[PDB]
């Protein structure tokens, strides 16, 4: 999803993209529930 | 589940690639898709399962061309069986045995 | 006391409006209250806890504290991992907890008490808090799970419009919507196995019974609803829930009552105290001997229950009664102190034995212990082979037992040849289910009997009653008369393509069977094809010939039973004489110069023969089998739609000959057309007399042409239709004839209409006098040449042929017009997306598609630029070649006729040119967007040969520019390449 | 992992080839006695170890000559499994000479 | 007891170990027969095993 | 039963005698690793089956000579067992010539 600015995201998700990675994924988790976070 | 994430790391994309779960002998899928190009195997030692046959699959789909059907603790011989199935003309298959056969 | 019932009174609201999802609630709410189900309110899950301790206090006598519940709770309870399959296993098997008190003892919590159904107590709740629903309790339990519909929602797609914690318990889902009412098992599946399983509540003559009210008033009695849901349903291993269709538990619990009844009046080992099931040949009919066994050894009285099958079928069902573990009936061989060790093996007392393991059980040993018990018997698969002598040395070697049997083929008084009926050996005819109801149940088809009365020469032969004249006219003048042999060989190569539906050659098709009566008739019927494909390959060289084989071996052995059957057919090669041996050997020798195998004609080479000539059919290798016993009881194939007969099937030999047929496959079969040569209509008759009344026929066989043609009122259903040239009448004078179609009503109209041309017109294929009628509009006139093979072909003098002539189909072309202007409303109505009311017919017009061969020959045989037009609406005609409309016109806007010397080389013509073009399409698609060359490139050939495309897949999302996987994006000039490549992809289907 | 697993293994493979063979002959029974016996011991590491710790088995002999003169243990052990295999398979031997044979008689 | 053959339930007999331990007078020595147990994967099995 | 059961009683056994006699001198030290040695192994068949079984051990050699030149397996077992925890006990001495003696200054 940086494919670039910010590391640390926050729950800004607009969920008519969220089925595009969803689609090219289907591993669509959040934007603030990751390992990282 | 381990599987499903062994090829997941490896960048493999997701659409394609798979892996079902249950017996391979009982309840085998694909039979539709296809007579394969390369198959690779290797079935882990004493893998039995009750016969000979325990249902009516004496006379199934695949194992008619082999006569007789491998009893319990034999079963490495079963994988061959179905080895021969799912492969087309161009195919060709490389699975691993137990050395010990003399004419079992 | 029954619960599925005989007598049942319709009950009728008055209403009370019937409309209203508000108003189904509220009089299924008042409907249960007045059934003694017990309406509560419950706002959380905790108050749905509480209540589960109160009744569960109520029926165990025990106390908690909130120490004892909450480790009850969250111990057994509401384990939060476990998810469905859990809490059924707990339903089914897990269904009492050991559970430690505080002042230290150990009691049984149940939940279900499943040996007194009465002590459960029952609720029902609706949710909290879109979809109206009801559930009801089991001892505060959620199990039964009923949804409504809007009533214009038709069943098939109301299935597809699918915290908490309790709500993981639930096994029955009924789904309704006033009219229709179905029952699932526990959350199975989606819409692509959908109303495979979905039963409907029934009395016990399998009549249904679809309605909410009378579904109300029967299925949902507390007796009736908690009998079916806890002593009917099995937990099989795993993943599988089996609720039983309801003429299963008719059965089972008819077979308990006659038991408990008999024990009663102490009536045992008489020929009235048994009974037998009539069920039809597969349809599940392991489940219903497996329920009834299992209740029957959980009587108190009852000791033994033998479980009796006929050979070699014992290991199968042996794991099939083992697929719930662990009815313990292991018989590996008679181990005859081994056997009786089996009998003294206590506690699991159900035994699975064929009748020669009994039978030299009864030989051998004499004085056996277990003579005086109490023994009930059950029996499979009584053809007589192996059934006689064991039933008189059962008679008079035992002393108690209660003897039934499951049977598919009866025997009757009607019946005869010195035997011995059924109702003398087992008794009253307990419950029986035949093809009628299934054919009610729309789980098979119906029949067609036809007579080919063609031939005045022999009809007095082919009409003859007497039986000893039918065995006496056996020679080469009676049925063997060679004239006889290649008129009827000359029908089926004349109407086979016709009859299978293989008018047009993209189409797919059938294949069908031949029955005959011997194998000295065979060996003249297979040369005489091989004769005559030969001739008809010398008139055109354009006729695809077809392929047929053979099987037959041994043999008419003993008369065995009564009238009449197919002799059991064995496998001794050695068994017959040198000439059919000779013959078959041969035959195998021409069928393995095609298949390239090595059948030989020892046991084991016929053998496997026989093991490939099963698989071979059923992918539709082979199109007609000549066959003289085989293939008639085992064989099943839902392409098989066509039976040829030359044979004296009678009664129930009969039935199981003509339902080889008739199996479902989807819309387009509809029946299963038997086309006979002898007198057997007859016949048909006095077989369906054995089933019940003379409303049989008019359920079971087929409504006559004329009724197709004309319009009817049906006295099965009380419906009215329209008939076929009615509906052609209706084509013109309802419409500005053809393609002047512009509004909403006359869209949907025309939609509406000429689906129910389509199905009535595939009904009509079958037929023969629509086929001549379809003959004569391609016909020349007058040229009697051609006149004079019409004639030939199809019978006709000529009053008959201008009658014919009088009737007016309409015209092809206007055909043509329609078809077209259904595909364009097909697609028109496909993009986005009031029109979602009506299903479009689809598979009629997925069948008479043309796969631009006969395109190409249209386009070769013209002479004489004009024909642009004429391809340029057969285009239109079939859906799936809207793409190559342009590509075929650019092909002939392109080069000319003179370019190709003839049919066969404009062919690679076309195809070259396509690939020409479409390697200057794909350049300008990837130039016309900037996109990832190779990685594109690849994935149009991938997707050429995957013959679509998707947005799965992420190669695809490989070939974005420089800058797409961002949020920040418009993502939609991805979509617009992505239309761009499904629109060229489409615009090469099937070429490359 | 019992040595008992591995003795029904060898019953029903000894089993199987008095049933599929119809061997009636005692000394032709003990070489097919000798076919089921390494046909039927186990193979993996710890696997032997399970059965070498289970009951039945013991790690005294019954012939010091099965053992090869050499430093390859588990060949040993195995051998000692062979062993007993061998004297449970002679009682084997006593329960089939009635056990199966008689009937078949058709 | 034993001729309450295949007799639900298992309990009584925990119940029937449960007062002879009792026994308080006096000098006990009991406090003993706690090692029959309930394992057992079902209750009906658990029975019969029991039972055997 | 693992091997690392008997390498936790000979690592505490030799804490033990390096604590209790101070022990300083490192041919000494391995003279107290004899000493810890054989007596930390199991004696009994099964125990030394699952010892056997498990993980670190091998069945394969560091010194062919450790085997005594006779019939009797669990002797060569015990003297393969013996072999590991001597070489394990060359890591624990590396382990104890830093551990222990360093504190004890007073």
């Amino acid at each position: 999803i940086e494919a670039t600015d910010d590391i640390k995201d926050d729950a800004i998700k607009t969920k008519g993209y969220f089925i595009y990675p969803s689609q090219l994924f289907c591993n669509v988790a959040a934007k603030a529930n990751t390992n990282d976070r | 589940n381990l599987a499903r994430m062994n090829m997941f790391l490896h960048n493999i994309n997701y659409d394609k690639f798979d892996i079902k779960l249950g017996n391979t002998l009982t309840e085998p899928h694909f039979r539709d898709e296809k007579p394969f190009d390369a198959i690779v195997s290797n079935p882990p030692y004493s893998v039995k399962w009750i016969g000979s046959d325990d249902p009516t699959l004496i006379n199934d789909e695949r194992f008619a061309p082999a006569g007789v059907l491998a009893p319990k603790s034999k079963a490495d011989f079963a994988f061959v069986l179905h080895a021969l199935n799912y492969l087309s003309a161009k195919g060709r298959a490389a699975i691993v045995c137990f050395p010990g056969i003399f004419y079992r | 006391n029954f619960i599925v019932l005989d007598k049942y009174i319709k009950a009728e609201p008055t209403g009370d409006s019937y409309q209203s999802e508000s108003d189904l609630e509220r009089e299924l709410i008042q409907d249960l209250r007045n059934q003694g189900y017990e309406f509560i309110s419950v706002k959380s899950q905790s108050a749905m806890l509480a209540n589960v301790r109160e009744q569960l206090q109520n029926l165990n006598g025990v106390v908690f504290n909130d120490s004892e519940w909450r480790r009850f709770t969250e111990q057994y309870l509401d384990n939060p991992s476990d998810g469905i399959l859990d809490k059924t296993r707990k339903i089914h098997i897990d269904y009492i907890c050991d559970f430690i008190f505080d002042d230290e003892r150990l009691e049984n919590i149940y939940l279900i008490d499943k040996k007194n159904l009465m002590r459960n107590k029952v609720q029902i709740i609706q949710q909290f808090e879109n979809r109206y629903d009801v559930t009801i309790l089991v001892n505060g339990l959620p199990l039964v799970q009923i949804e409504l519909k809007k009533r214009g929602v038709a069943i098939r797609e109301a299935f597809n419009q699918i915290e908490n914690s309790l709500f993981k318990y639930l096994q029955l889902f009924v789904i309704s919507n006033g009219t229709d009412t179905r029952y699932f098992a526990n959350t199975t599946k989606r819409d692509k196995n959908s109303f495979d399983f979905t039963m409907n509540w029934a009395k016990s003559d399998n009549t249904l019974i679809k309605d909410l009210k009378d579904f109300t008033a029967t299925c949902f009695q507390k007796h009736t609803l908690l009998n079916v849901l806890v002593n009917y349903s099995v937990f099989d291993s795993s993943q599988t829930l089996l609720v039983m269709r309801p003429y299963q538990i008719a059965a089972t619990e008819r077979i308990l009552w006659k038991i408990k009844s008999s024990f009663t009046a102490k009536n045992w080992s008489k020929p009235e105290s048994g009974g037998y099931i009539w069920h039809t040949t597969g349809s599940g009919k392991t489940l219903t001997s497996f329920k009834a066994a299992r209740l029957a050894t959980e009587l108190d009285f009852i000791d033994k229950v033998f479980f009796v099958v006929d050979r070699k079928d014992l290991d199968y069902q042996t794991m099939k009664e083992y697929q719930r573990f662990s009815p313990d009936s292991v018989n590996g061989s008679e181990n005859t102190a081994g056997l009786k060790r089996n009998l003294d093996k206590d506690d699991n007392k159900i035994i699975v034995t064929t009748i020669q393991k009994l039978n030299n059980l009864m030989k051998a040993e004499s004085d056996l212990p277990v003579y005086n018990q109490q023994v009930v018997f059950i029996f499979d698969e009584c053809h007589r082979s192996q059934f006689g002598e064991a039933q008189k040395n059962l008679k008079k070697k035992f002393k108690r037992y209660y003897q039934f049997g499951f049977t598919g083929t009866p025997i009757f008084p009607e019946n005869a040849l010195g035997s011995e009926t059924t109702a003398s050996v087992f008794g009253r005819e307990l419950h029986s289910y035949v093809i009628t109801d299934a054919i009610r149940d729309e789980k098979v088809l119906k029949f067609k009997v036809d007579y080919n009365d063609v031939r005045p020469q022999f009809k007095s032969l082919e009409t003859e009653t007497d039986e000893k004249k039918l065995s006496a006219a056996e020679n080469q003048q009676a049925f063997l008369h060679p004239m006889r042999i290649q008129e009827i060989t000359q029908y089926i190569l004349n109407n086979f393509r016709q009859k299978t539906h293989r008018t047009f050659p993209g189409s797919k098709g059938f294949n069908a069977m031949l029955a005959v009566s011997s194998v000295d008739a065979a060996k003249a019927y297979y040369a005489t094809f091989k004769r005559l494909q030969e001739e008809a390959a010398n008139k055109s060289a354009t006729y695809k010939p077809l392929r047929i084989a053979t099987i037959f071996s041994f043999a008419a052995n003993e008369e065995q039973n009564a009238i009449g059957e197919i002799s059991d057919e064995t496998f001794d090669t050695s068994a017959m004489d040198s000439s059919a041996k000779e013959f078959l050997d041969a035959a195998i020798r021409e069928y393995n110069s095609h298949f390239k195998t090595n059948f030989s004609t020892d046991s084991n080479g016929f053998q496997n023969y026989y093991r490939d000539l099963a698989q071979r059919v059923k992918n539709q290798d082979i199109d007609l089998l000549i066959v003289v016993g085989m293939f008639l009881t085992g064989f099943d194939a839902p392409t098989l739609n066509t039976l040829f007969v030359d044979k004296n099937l009678r009664y129930h030999g009969l039935m199981q000959a003509f339902s080889r047929t008739n199996r479902i496959y989807d819309a387009t079969k509809t029946f299963g057309n038997i086309v006979t040569f002898r007198d057997l209509e007859r016949s048909t008759i006095d077989a369906i007399t054995l089933f019940g009344d003379k409303n049989t026929k008019n359920v079971v066989l087929e409504k006559s042409y004329t009724e197709y043609m004309e319009g009817f009122t049906d006295a099965a259903t009380g419906e009215a239709k329209r008939g076929f040239m009615t509906v052609v009448s209706e084509l013109e004078q309802r419409f500005p004839d053809p393609t002047s179609i512009e509004s909403e009503k006359e869209k949907k109209d025309f939609v509406k209409l000429f689906g129910e041309y389509l199905r009535a017109e595939n009904i009509l294929q079958n037929y023969d006098e629509f086929a001549t009628l379809k003959a004569l509009q391609q016909i020349d006139l007058s040229d009697p040449v051609a006149v004079e093979k019409f004639k030939a072909e199809h019978y006709v003098d000529d009053e008959k042929f201008a009658e014919l002539q009088t009737i007016r189909l309409p015209a092809d072309r206007k055909i043509q017009d329609y078809r077209s202007a259904y595909n364009d409303i097909r697609d028109w109505q496909r993009r986005e997306k009031d029109w979602d009311d009506v299903v479009f017919e689809v598979d009629l017009l997925k069948s008479q598609e043309i796969n631009l061969d006969y395109i190409l020959g249209l386009i070769f045989e013209h002479n004489r630029g004009e024909m642009i037009e004429e391809v340029k609406r057969l285009i239109r005609s079939s859906l799936g070649n809207r793409a190559k409309e342009g590509l075929v016109v650019d092909f002939i806007q392109q080069t000319n006729l003179d370019d190709l010397p003839d049919k066969a080389s404009i062919i690679d013509a076309f195809f070259t040119f396509a690939q020409r073009e479409q390697q200057r399409e794909a350049e300008a698609l990837i130039k016309e967007e900037n996109l990832n060359e190779d990685a594109a490139k690849r994935y149009i050939r991938t997707s050429l040969k995957r013959e679509y495309a998707t947005e799965n897949g992420t190669e695809l999302n490989e070939t974005l520019p420089k800058l797409s996987p961002l949020n920040p994006q418009y993502k939609t000039k991805k979509q617009a390449v992505f239309q761009k490549i499904v629109s060229f992809i489409e615009k090469f289907k099937g070429v490359g | 992992m019992t040595y008992n697993n591995v003795f029904d293994h060898a019953y029903e493979m000894l089993k199987e080839n008095i049933r599929y063979d119809d061997i009636r002959d005692t000394d032709d029974l003990h070489d097919a006695i000798h076919m089921a016996a390494d046909n039927a011991v186990p193979h993996y590491y710890a696997d032997i170890f399970s059965v070498m710790a289970s009951e039945g088995i013991d790690l005294e002999f019954e012939d010091s000559g099965l053992m090869p003169d050499t430093k390859d243990v588990i060949r040993i052990l195995q051998a000692r499994i062979y062993e007993q295999l061998t004297i449970d398979l002679w009682e084997d031997a006593e329960d089939l000479l009635n056990e199966y044979l008689e009937e078949v008689e058709e | 007891l034993n001729a309450d053959l295949n007799s639900i339930f298992v309990a009584i007999e925990s119940s029937a170990y449960g007062y002879p331990s009792e026994a308080d007078i006096k000098g006990l020595f009991a406090d003993f027969d706690t090692t029959s147990n309930r394992l057992g994967n079902t209750v009906k099995d658990k029975n019969a095993r029991l039972a055997a």
